[PDB]
């Protein structure tokens, strides 16, 4: 595509060499490039598309949740300029996660064999329709709800056959489904639930771990603590 | 409630 | 031209939306927008322009500026994609200080009569031609550096006729002219001896002030002093 | 060396 003519090891270089310059969008669209090239991506590479998406989606987040916040404010007749605005900036937001979905779709998930890769796409996959559920309203949203509890409970299938209950990734998706449930499908018991036994069996596996990888689980498994108080 | 970030950061 | 549609009043409205929401990019686009509706622009519509550059902008010097020192530290191979990526970044950045240099000269400036908004338009083409020199080596780099300061030195002399010694606007000029001495035109003794006449200037003409002034005023001579403090 | 900000924070 628009990154076709780069070699794919630029394309690498150039994300690594954009996340050093906080330049995500840029980032982004060398990962884009990257995956295009059709070959599957190795756990460095994988890290790289994800925290490219999630840096932009994450601003474009905090920017509709601004705008939505005074546009309910606003319903004095301000105009239609703040739901115009906030319908510019969800319409780019929906474009990213599509665009998002489509790389997994077309053809990561499918080629990813490994218990590793395929948790890792399909969590990006609930992530994204998540992002799609956090804006949706219209006669789509439940079917968008749907897609990413299908997409994280797949995930969490694979996770529970094939990886160590401390596995970063696998925890990763716990605590990611555990906010979905919490925020998006209105289930905060489930998502508690989810929290605590997801801890819980973590917790219990630390004794068989190095000192660097107890300090990646265990530093996940705060985040699934932080939410924990926070929600109880 | 916080998701998983990017980076170990 | 792209914004053409749009009504000034809602660019606007847009405008301090983007800010809001930390859209910079679309803030300058909107201001952009505004300014091409071949209006003056009020007090409040200046400072909206200069904040959504002045942030655009900045971030491409700060990437600019990661890239560079990468790049002068490579030079085992890393082949050309540091460079490359540190052109791209560069010709983005001039391509932003090239779009507010037009903004100006067709026509901000030719219709700014009143001292304040003319000093200000002056000021920041000072500044945005001292962006170019940043990045600048060539043939042109000496022209670009004539340029920041002539725009900064005819903003200097209507400043010092028409307006005290504490107005924010001639306070700021100061300072970044300041800044061009020192950090551009190899003139530290020029810039610390414009900030330290600035900041005594400006001390002795605080008896004059409301409160509010008063705390605008000393806001720019803390700025200036903490230069001094690390200049000296 | 510090320029001017945007706004006054
Ligand atoms: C979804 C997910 C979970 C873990 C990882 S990681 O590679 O183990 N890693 C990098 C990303 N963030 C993180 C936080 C804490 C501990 C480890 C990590 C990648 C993706
Ligand atoms: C260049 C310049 C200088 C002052 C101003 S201001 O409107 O007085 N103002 C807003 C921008 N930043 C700032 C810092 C300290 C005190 C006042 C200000 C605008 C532009
Ligand atoms: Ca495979
Ligand atoms: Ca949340
Ligand atoms: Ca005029
Ligand atoms: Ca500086
Ligand atoms: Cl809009
Ligand atoms: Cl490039």
């Amino acid at each position: 595509g628009a990154m076709g003519s780069m070699e794919r090891a630029s394309l690498i270089q150039k994300a690594k060499l954009a996340e050093q310059a906080e330049r995500y969008e840029d980032m982004a669209a060398f990962m884009k490039g990257a995956v295009e090239k059709g070959e599957e991506l190795s756990c460095e590479e994988r890290n790289l598309l994800s925290v490219a998406y999630k840096n932009v989606v994450g601003g474009q987040r905090a920017a509709w949740r601004v705008l939505s916040s005074i546009e309910q404010k606003s319903n004095e007749e301000k105009g239609p300029e703040v739901r115009e605005y906030r319908e510019k900036v969800e319409t780019e937001l929906q474009g990213v996660c599509d665009t998002v979905l489509g790389l997994l779709d077309s053809h990561l998930i499918k080629e990813a064999g490994d218990a590793e890769s395929r948790v890792f796409y399909l969590k990006m996959k609930g992530d994204y329709y998540r992002y799609l559920a956090e804006v949706a309203t219209g006669d789509d949203k439940k079917r968008i709800i749907d897609s990413a509890r299908s997409a994280y409970q797949e995930a969490m299938d694979i996770s529970k056959k094939e990886m160590p209950p401390t596995n970063p990734i696998r925890l990763g998706l716990a605590l990611n489904f555990s906010v979905f449930h919490y925020e998006i499908a209105n289930s905060p018991e489930e998502a508690i639930s989810l929290a605590k036994t997801t801890f819980d069996e973590a917790m219990a596996d630390l004794h068989t771990l190095s000192e660097d990888s107890y300090k990646d689980s265990t530093l996940i498994m705060q985040l699934l603590r932080d939410n924990l108080t926070l929600w109880t | 409630a916080g998701s998983i970030p990017g980076r170990r950061s």
